């Protein structure tokens, strides 16, 4: 790529160090594994180093034995830096393909998990499914929560796939329903956990609101799950030391865990949160396959659901059969039963269907780049609208779109009303950047939006104060003791008392703070998409930079497209939208070579 | 013509002193790196010896070690010297001609075992305290 | 407005500037290093944020980077190539952490480090970045060179080192302007033979600090300079400080050589008829009111400093022409003491004193310190106060034993969630020669656990030795050494009495309390505890308690913890009843320790007790010899010798009392008599 | 432990924003508050945004003016030299206070950044050498005492 | 650092004492001087030999001043380019080699010297009694009464004020202790 | 015993401050030139120290860029540049400034301005509305009453045929790189910039020391008119471009005068 190509003075000490007085063919190989590693690519196949290298042919003059080490394994052996897999190495190279010894660890460590551990619980199928029919009142056709929540208390380990507004917290709280109606004597402490503290927030409200609708008992209700933790909280993670304080000897005394969005689970995070569960838990991962991917090197759920497509067994078909009371499809051939067995795909969208062109956007993302013109071309659905950028002018069009959009706020706002009416008609309409700083970001969309409303009667700021009515501010790091996560909008305004901000909490109310109380705050006019991850928009306007850049690809126009609840704009060129489709973040990883055999 | 005056010179000391204790300690062997940890645990334990004479005028050693003497040549020296003392032992024992005398316990042949399982190798440096039981001007006066 | 300052204009930069001209004659300390990447401008050049350099303070903490850039600056200095505790050790040492696991071991004799393993072990790749430049021109700065030579030195240094910004861009002009200008002056003499760097470095030095400001001199506010030379300029109000002796007048001495000094002339300046003229024309100029004042006291010894001549001169003229018509006729030298008496104004040291607030001549117009000079204020009440608290229904073992750990802490940082903070302790200068406090009780920890399990006791002795944090060669070897023999004394009296016991849970309801935990290793002899520490009464207290716990619920059997130098805790089986008692009253005490401050303190309060307690008769003995050799023990557990830290050295208890008092000290006996008896009364 | 003390508040004055760091010097012995002071200020939302509004004043101060003159605005609004006067035996440790204000200022005049002077002070507490400047000095001259 | 003192010196000789380094140019010792005159004497003319063996010019502002006096007081016409007045206000220290060039100076072109002295009478010092008469013969006048006043409150008994060395005793004691630089330039 | 403290009735002392005019506020072209206030610092003593009457001479371009330390490749481009507005002429009747003599200029003019009278800015904005056409717009500016010295360094004075001109330099000028540097552009950046109160200032002060110095002294007889110098506005087809000369309406000055004096 582009920016494989300019090295980073990491993956160059990398390879000074560890190589060192030896080869530059290892020397080489160490900085190409050094930058994919920076990239994301938990493996490096030996043809791309073979092939894509100008100095293949330099380095196999450079080498000098009785066999001249043709190869590169012999050449990558003979140095004492790369290894089989016995000598304590930092690179392993085992299945052709180069990696480093944590990567290799954790992948190894992950399959071990996702091929070996995971077992079947034999339980009652006719009180399951007797639950089944009491829980679930739709029996007529096939329904995939069902059969997501019999494959989930069937199985041990098992993962739920599905997108946003899908129903998937409704199928949580059937799951955990069925889990306390099944084990009646037996004990059950139910946990759950999260990558992010805001995604947390929005799990504990949802199974709050989930679990009261549904009835139980007095023994029931005790058995409710309390609260949903972070995966550094659970785990135990220090500031200073790594140290866990369920690493290795005592495990979590948990019954079952559900761990929401797997999507931003990453490979060191997964693998410590494998070391810490007994052999006796059960855990149900939650997020979309389609899904962004992990924020550091690796992708765990991807690679997980990319075999959900082939489908289940000969054997599970008819189980799931038997236990649903439907016609459940078998999936062809046999590649790995136990993993296929515990994936479940998520496709009927309660929220939007087929009338809708936010669901058909995203299924022709997946798809190539004419289906999504054709979808965006005819008749736009009543949902989705295509405005061009190219020049000044359509930036003028661009701040009086969103002018027109910030209306109801603009609107509530000079009225001079209540804040939660002004914080619930904020969060209607968001636009989505892709950088940061420069014309096209973060910043720059905010200072021109602070210089358009400081040029047109919407906005009344002072050069000095810099807390004016009206700004939107985001916080950054997190904050249990004022009770805001990160990626939390505030809204600072003067209620009579002062200029305070004010935060709609998800319990329903709001808050206000003193913005000398607040710990970090940035302007918040145009988020980024990998910060808006969690949260939900009626109106998003996706705003795409005109530079060609790697983070606009075909999994941030499906956050982007999925970031929408009803209404859908873009600002984009044609040939940007049709190179970022085509081009697909893949990793490079030992996954699709450890789960086919 | 223009000088900068310090007030506090312990730092440069303490400076100078590990660079004494790096250049001489840690090339040593283990049977003299054993003696010179039994002398000292670290620099610190030499500068606090030495603190008094560093500052101010150097005083004169009476009878100082020669220019050529090293920390083998006095380890060397002192395992010959013990050596001796440990054949003339091994030479000279499974005899008793002494007189018994009252003080003199009959239990000096158990010492005389403690002092069979002595001489092993020369590899320590802390001889036994029974030998303070074979002198002449003890046995003398006992 | 003060002028004839020095002018200050950038001290990170100037400063920094000097410290890298110093490059090749410096150590390369770590110190120094982060001193470096605290400028902003060195961090913003090689991509390094304050994020990044908080990180980097505890990554070059615990890699073990003391001195040493490289293996040939070790080798330079004369000393032998140690190969550790270098630069490039803690950079092979954070690159293996980011490629290879901790848990696999050593590669190349070097442990990895386990911390560096995401993406913010790229700043490590900034930080090597940074330490090579910091190698190219060590290599550079140490040749000498010519001054037509060493034009663009300075400037190449600018560019590579420093970023230009819109602050620093004026000191990097004065310094491009500077060296310029001294590389002008030594051309224009056409200088043919090398320059040493040092020699410009020192120049450079002195002439950046040569600059003055006097812009704000008569702008209007009142004005604050140095006496100048042949300026008089009539005021109405003149002031006079520093005129003490030996400060004023200056005194320049010659230079010895000079011809000047040995035959005078008239038209010939010295700085000392210089400064009597200045103070001459600050005599006359002065219009309406002269004030001097000079220190007289020292504020050290209280010593008398005595004024300068020219101040007692003037006061000797005063006191012989002039008098006060109070005594018209009474003598020439009382008369002019009482003038002089009169004028000295002796002021108070603090300015919290009430003689200064006293209505008369002087009279101060501080209204600060008014009411802390009327002593009409209130005094510091007391910390402890009764507070409602309710005990609720559950309440888990750890947080009793978070309780008994330490009572006075548990009732600060959970009840009023007050945790003093004390900062990280800095990187030492040397690498460790010795082992002693947390790193030797670490290393003591993994040696017993190690040698528990019968492991290789030399693969722990070389994975010890990969991370550096044993002496190098023979020492280390003797330290491991000993350490291996008192931790195998130790295990052959741990794994005498051992046996395979799993963790159990406990859940028990004592006075409608329930009590939910687990406890770990419950072997059918009993309770198995072992600990490289010394015999202490809170070991003994959590051991009490974990029995408590354990015999409350089945579990017939004794409970035992081995500490150092045959130290050993031991406690019989009890009754259901007998430990269902002891259980709540322990909380009874927890519930009365989160309302009020429970003052029982585990050492102190236990060394008292024991030595009143008389195990054979079970009871307290009350005579006069054992009544003063429990105060005895209690001012030595309290406060001990310079040797070992006290109890009483702590930051809990000193915002309590400031002083021991008799009658909270007899209250801590009482509350040590009430709760600490059945830790001495059971034991066995 | 008054220099920790002021290593304490000058830490809550740097950041404000955080409590922990705020709640751990106010419970010290310089401001002089009891146990139920503190809870009802835990309590109180309204009274601990009034002390953050004040102690953001006093980073304000701290920042434009200087060092002693936010310790006086500190000293003269909390009130504390009175107190401390008043208390039997606080008037060494205001004469302690005052010696580590004036060693502050001194040192912070050599200081362009804010928390350069935190970590001076950091240091000089973590070092005990001795200076002829930094040293203690007699806390009272008018009251007799024995003289050891 | 011996090469800055050196021209230290050096320029305070190239202001105060010119005379020396015209001696020292021809290679001949002043009697009465130092020991490091020994060393002194041969350093200078070296000097002035090097700046004569490069490009730089010759001329400095000691061998100039006597030039510059000869060459205003054997000229008939005034040349151009001199200002028309001159003021010096606030100073109070000047060498003799300087006064001596403003004298020329001020032959030409009229030169006012604003000079702050505290006393009103004579109270510097004399050199020779046929120097005391001269100064008894030179009168002030007054600029706005126009009234011509003495120097000294005595003129029959100014002689016995002085000493025989030529110092004057002052009644003030601290203008007699401070003022010595003042002293020596009202001289 | 009571003790208490004296209280000052009183402030301590009056807005008193000697303050100036910034207190009360292909490959190588000029335009391409780095804009900052180093270079803009840099061009003014270029312009100061190099002599009008002599051609510029490249190896003394040469020198001072070493001891500036630019680039040497700019050298033969900013002489060309010099001599090409060295050849514009600036002046209402064409006049260059290669024909003034060292005697008839006078570079950088240091003057102290007295004001004894509190400086009200909306007693002063109105009176320069008045006869100002530039104050349409530009909104007021807000100071204290400013009583003491006004400090003031003018760039160049210069006589011709007995008639006074003042000239000043401003050479940021980061904005335009084409020649859209018209009149209606300086005038907006002197409305922006505020230079309008600057250049009346400095008509004061001529005025005042044209009274002082010379006798029988009319000011419509001698002063001419004040020139602002932008230097990267000037190019060699356009005269125009770059010089921007203004004259008072002669009865501002006394009104001002008056208003300072008291």
């Amino acid at each position: 790529a582009v920016e494989h190509k300019q090295l980073r003075p990491l993956d160059v000490q990398f390879a000074l160090t560890v190589a060192g007085d030896e080869h530059p063919a290892v020397t080489l190989a160490a900085a190409l594994l050094s930058h994919d590693a920076g990239e994301g690519h938990v493996c490096l196949p030996l043809s791309r180093l073979e092939n894509n290298e100008a100095s293949h042919p330099l380095l196999a003059t450079c080498v000098s034995e009785i066999g001249e080490l043709q190869n590169w394994e012999e050449c990558l052996l003979a140095s004492q830096a790369v290894s089989r897999g016995d000598e304590p190495t930092p690179m392993i190279l085992c299945g052709d393909r180069l990696y480093l010894n944590r990567m290799w660890c954790n992948e190894r460590t992950v399959a071990r998990f996702f091929n070996e551990v995971n077992h079947a619980i034999e339980v009652d199928e006719a009180l399951l499914a007797q639950t089944l029919d009491k829980l679930f009142p739709v029996s007529d056709e096939i329904n995939w929560q069902k059969v997501a929540a019999a494959v989930a208390l069937t199985r041990r380990i098992s993962v739920i796939s599905g997108g946003p507004g899908t129903g998937k917290t409704t199928t949580v709280a059937k799951l955990l329903a069925a889990l306390i109606q099944m084990a009646d004597g037996e004990r059950c402490r139910i946990r759950l956990a999260a990558p992010t503290g805001k995604a947390a927030a929005r799990l504990t409200e949802s199974l709050g609101k989930a679990l009261r609708q549904l009835p139980l008992t007095d023994e029931q209700k005790k058995r409710i799950p309390e609260d949903a933790s972070t995966l550094h909280r659970l785990l135990g993670a220090q500031p200073g030391s790594q140290r866990l304080r369920h690493h290795a000897g005592n495990p979590l005394h948990l019954d079952v865990l559900v761990v929401d969005e797997a999507s931003m689970i990453d490979l060191p995070m997964m693998s410590r949160l494998i070391d810490a569960l007994p052999d006796h838990a059960r855990v149900i991962f939650l997020g979309d396959r389609d899904q962004l991917a992990s924020v550091e090197a690796g992708a765990v759920l991807g690679d997980i659901c990319a075999y959900a497509n082939a489908g289940f067994t000969a054997e599970r078909a008819r189980q799931l059969s038997r236990l649903t009371g439907t016609h459940v499809p078998a999936g062809t051939g046999t590649e790995a039963a136990s993993l296929r067995d515990s994936l479940c795909l998520l496709q009927k969208s309660y929220r939007f269907g087929s009338d809708s062109g936010i669901g058909q956007l995203a299924a022709a993302i997946n798809r190539g780049d004419k289906t999504a013109v054709k979808t965006v071309f005819q008749q736009d659905f009543t949902d989705i609208e295509k405005r061009l950028l190219q020049s000044g002018e359509d930036y003028i069009a661009m701040l009086e779109e969103a002018l027109a959009g910030y209306g109801r706020y603009l609107d509530l706002l000079q009225a001079r009303a209540e804040p939660d009416l002004i914080i619930q008609a904020f969060n209607e309409y968001q636009l989505l950047c892709a950088l940061r700083e420069g014309p096209f970001g973060v910043a720059g969309l905010n200072e021109r939006i602070e210089q358009f409303m400081q040029q047109k009667r919407k906005i009344h700021r002072h050069p000095h104060s810099r807390w004016y009515e009206g700004r939107p501010v985001m916080i950054a790091r997190n904050d249990s003791a004022l009770g805001l996560f990160n990626g939390d909008i505030g809204i600072a305004l003067d209620r009579g008392q002062g200029t305070r901000v004010w935060f709609a909490m998800p319990d329903g109310n709001i808050k206000s703070v003193q913005p000398s109380r607040l710990p970090e705050h940035e302007t918040t006019w145009a988020m980024t998409v990998h910060k808006s991850q969690g949260s939900e928009f009626d109106h998003a306007a996706l705003i795409l930079p005109s530079q060609r850049t790697p983070v606009v690809t075909r999994e941030l126009v499906y956050t982007a497209v999925t970031r929408a609840r009803r209404r859908l704009s873009l600002y984009a060129d044609e040939r940007i939208l049709s190179a970022a489709i085509a081009t697909r973040t893949e990793r490079r990883s030992g996954l699709a070579a450890l789960f086919s055999s | 013509f223009e000088q900068q005056l310090i007030e506090d010179e312990s730092l440069l000391r303490y400076q100078a002193c590990a660079d004494f204790w790096r250049r001489h300690c840690y090339p040593l062997p283990r049977e003299i790196a054993q003696v010179v940890f039994e002398t000292w645990k670290g620099p610190q334990a030499l500068l606090r010896d030495i603190n008094r004479y560093l500052q101010g005028e150097a005083p004169v050693i009476k009878a100082p070690p020669p220019d050529d003497e090293t920390l083998a040549s006095r380890h060397a020296q002192i395992v010959a010297r013990i050596d001796t003392v440990k054949q003339q032992w091994r030479d000279a024992v499974g005899e008793l001609d002494a007189l018994i005398e009252s003080s003199g316990i009959d239990r000096r042949k158990f010492n005389r075992s403690n002092q069979a399982k002595w001489i092993d190798k020369i590899s320590a440096w802390a001889e036994e305290e029974t030998n303070s039981y074979q002198l002449p001007e003890s046995l003398e006066k006992f | 407005a003060i002028s004839d300052r020095r002018a200050r204009q950038s001290h990170p930069v100037l400063e920094a500037f000097i410290s890298l001209l110093s490059l090749p004659d410096s150590r390369f300390v770590s110190e120094d290093v982060l001193a470096l990447l605290d400028v902003p401008v060195l961090a913003a050049r090689f991509d390094i944020t304050e994020e990044g350099l908080r990180y980097l303070r505890q990554w070059v903490n615990e890699s073990g980077i003391r001195w040493g850039i490289d293996d040939d600056n070790v080798r330079e200095l004369e000393l032998p190539a140690t190969g550790q505790h270098t630069w490039r050790f803690g950079l092979t040492r954070m690159l293996l952490g980011y490629a290879m696991e901790s848990a696999q071991g050593e590669w190349q004799s070097v442990l990895p480090y386990d911390e560096s393993s995401g993406l913010i072990a790229e700043l490590v790749g900034h930080l090597a970045s940074l330490l090579m430049q910091l190698n190219i021109w060590r290599r550079g700065l140490a040749q000498e060179r010519p001054l037509e030579e060493w034009l663009p030195v300075c400037r190449d240094m600018l560019n590579a080192f420093f970023l230009p910004d819109a602050e620093t861009e004026a000191a990097m002009t004065l310094i491009e302007q500077q060296w310029q200008a001294i590389i002008a002056e030594g051309l224009g003499a056409q200088y043919g033979d090398a320059v040493p760097l040092s020699l410009l470095r020192d120049e450079l030095a002195q002439r950046l600090d040569q600059e003055r400001i006097s812009q704000r001199f008569l702008a209007g506010p009142v004005n604050i300079c140095t006496l100048m030379p042949m300026r008089s300029i009539p005021f109405k109000v003149v002031c006079l400080l520093g005129m003490n002796d030996g400060v004023y007048p200056r005194q320049l001495a010659p230079l010895g050589f000079d011809l000047m000094s040995q035959k005078p002339k008239r038209g010939d300046r010295s700085r000392r008829d210089d400064d009597r003229y200045l103070f001459l024309e600050a005599l006359i100029s002065a219009q309406q009111k002269l004030y001097i004042s000079y220190i007289g006291r020292s504020i050290q010894d209280n010593s008398e400093r005595f004024p300068s001549v020219l101040v007692q001169e003037l006061i000797d003229y005063i006191g012989q022409s002039h008098y006060l018509p109070g005594d018209e006729a009474l003598n020439c030298d009382e008369s002019e003491a009482r003038v002089k008496a009169h004028l000295t104004c002796l002021h108070t040291r603090m300015p919290f004193d009430p003689q200064n607030y006293q209505p008369g001549e002087r009279q101060s117009y501080a209204r600060e310190w008014l009411p802390a000079a009327s002593q009409a204020g209130k005094a510091h009440s007391e910390f402890v106060q009764p507070l409602p608290f309710t005990l609720p229904e559950t309440v888990p073992l750890e947080t009793l034993q978070r309780f008994w750990a330490h009572p006075v802490r548990a009732f600060f940082q959970m009840r009023l969630q007050v945790n003093f903070r004390t900062e990280d302790s800095e990187i030492p200068d040397t690498e460790p020669f010795i082992l002693e406090g947390l790193s030797r009780y670490q290393i003591n920890q993994q040696l017993l656990n190690a040698l528990v399990e019968q492991d290789d006791a030399e693969r722990l002795f070389r994975r010890f030795r990969a991370a550096g944090d044993l002496p190098y060669g023979a020492f280390g070897e003797i330290f491991w050494e000993t350490q291996c023999q008192e931790m195998q004394q130790l295990a052959d009296r741990v794994i005498a009495c051992r046996q395979p016991g799993q963790s159990m849970e406990i859940d028990l309801a004592c006075n409608g309390v329930q009590i939910t935990g687990w406890l770990p290793q419950v072997q059918p002899d009993g309770l198995l505890r072992w600990r490289p520490s010394l015999l202490s009464v809170a070991q003994g207290m959590q051991l009490w308690l974990e029995h408590l716990v354990y015999c409350a619920s089945g579990g017939n059997g004794e409970s035992r913890l081995f500490l150092r130098k045959d130290g050993e805790w031991r406690f019989p089986p009890l009754a259901a009843e007998q430990a269902l008692h002891y259980l709540s009253q322990l909380i009874e005490g927890y519930r009365e320790g989160m309302s009020a401050p429970l003052l029982v303190l585990p050492e102190s309060g236990g060394a008292w007790l024991k030595t009143c307690y008389d195990a054979q008769n079970d009871a307290m003995l009350d005579d006069d010899s054992t009544l003063q050799k429990a105060r005895t023990k209690f001012l030595q557990a309290y406060e001990g010798n310079m040797m070992v830290r006290g109890e009483g050295d702590d930051i809990w208890y000193q915002r309590l009392w400031r002083q021991l008092t008799p009658e909270t000290m007899e209250a801590i006996v009482e509350q040590s008599q009430r709760f600490l008896l059945p830790l001495f009364r059971f034991n066995q | 432990l008054e220099a920790q003390e002021m290593l304490w508040l000058l830490q809550a004055v740097m950041t404000p924003e955080r409590e922990n760091t705020l709640r751990s010097a106010l419970a010290t012995s310089m401001m002089g508050l009891n146990a139920l002071d503190i809870e009802t200020l835990n309590n109180d939302e309204h009274a601990w945004d009034v002390v953050v509004e004040e102690f953001d004043g006093y980073r304000q101060i701290w920042r434009k003016r200087g060092v002693m003159p936010m310790l006086r605005a500190l000293m003269s609004a909390r009130n504390i030299a009175e107190n401390l006067l008043a208390t039997a035996g606080g008037e060494r440790r205001l004469t302690d206070i005052l010696h580590i204000s004036e060693l502050l200022q001194e040192a912070g005049t050599q200081l362009e950044s804010e928390h350069a002077l935190v970590r001076w002070l950091s240091q000089h507490i973590l070092e005990p050498d001795s200076n002829a400047s930094s040293q203690q000095m007699r806390l009272e001259s008018d009251k007799h005492l024995v003289q050891i | 650092q011996l090469s800055s003192k050196a021209a230290d010196l050096f320029d305070q000789y190239l202001v105060y004492r010119p005379d020396w380094l015209a001696q020292w140019e021809t290679g001949h010792l002043v009697e009465g001087l130092g020991e490091a005159q020994a060393w002194q004497a041969p350093l200078w003319k070296a000097l002035v030999e090097y700046t004569h063996q490069l490009g730089q010019p010759r001329w400095h502002r000691a061998n100039l001043y006597q030039r510059f006096i000869e060459t205003l007081e054997s000229a008939t016409t005034c040349p151009p380019g001199l200002p028309s007045r001159v003021f010096i206000c606030g100073i109070s220290a000047l060498p003799p080699v300087y006064l001596q060039a403003l004298q020329a100076l001020g032959k030409h072109i009229e030169i006012h010297l604003l000079f702050t002295n505290p006393c009103r009478y004579y109270w510097g010092d004399i050199k020779d009694p046929a120097y005391l008469a001269k100064l008894l013969t030179r009168q002030r006048r007054h600029s706005f009464e126009d009234r011509e006043l003495p120097l000294f409150r005595d003129s029959e008994n100014a002689g016995q004020l002085f000493n025989s060395d030529g110092e004057q005793d002052v009644g003030n004691p601290l203008l007699a202790s401070w003022g010595k630089l003042g002293r020596d330039y009202i001289y | 015993a009571e003790l208490n403290a004296k209280t000052l009735q009183r402030l301590p002392g009056d807005n008193w401050r000697v303050t100036s005019y910034s207190g009360l506020q292909p490959t190588l072209t000029p335009h391409q030139f780095p804009r900052g206030a180093s270079p803009g610092t840099f061009l003014h003593s270029l312009f100061e120290d190099l002599d009008f009457t002599q051609p510029v001479d490249p190896n003394w371009v040469r020198e001072k860029l070493e001891l500036g330390g630019f680039e040497s490749q700019w050298e033969p481009v900013l002489t060309e540049w010099i001599t090409a507005v060295l050849q514009a002429p600036l002046n209402e009747t064409g006049v260059s400034l290669s024909q003034l003599s060292a005697r008839n200029k006078q570079v950088e003019m240091e003057f102290y301005l007295p004001i004894s009278e509190p400086l009200i800015a909306s007693q002063l904005d109105t009176l320069i509305r008045q006869f100002d056409p530039l104050s349409a717009g530009c909104p007021p500016l807000e100071f204290m009453q400013v009583r003491g010295m006004l400090k003031g360094f003018i760039d160049l004075v210069f006589r011709h045929e007995g008639r006074y001109y003042l000239l000043a330099y401003k050479s940021n000028w980061l904005g335009e790189d084409s020649s859209a540097y018209t009149q209606q552009a300086m005038a907006a950046a002197m409305q922006a910039h505020r230079y309008d109160l600057q250049y009346q200032l400095y008509t004061l002060a001529l005025h005042r020391y044209l009274r002082h110095r010379i006798a029988d002294y009319d000011y419509e007889h001698h002063f001419g008119g004040v020139i602002y110098l932008f230097l990267r506005g000037v190019d060699k087809e356009h005269p125009q471009q770059g010089i921007y000369t203004t004259r008072p309406n002669a009865g501002l000055i006394a009104l001002m005068d008056e208003m300072f004096a008291g």
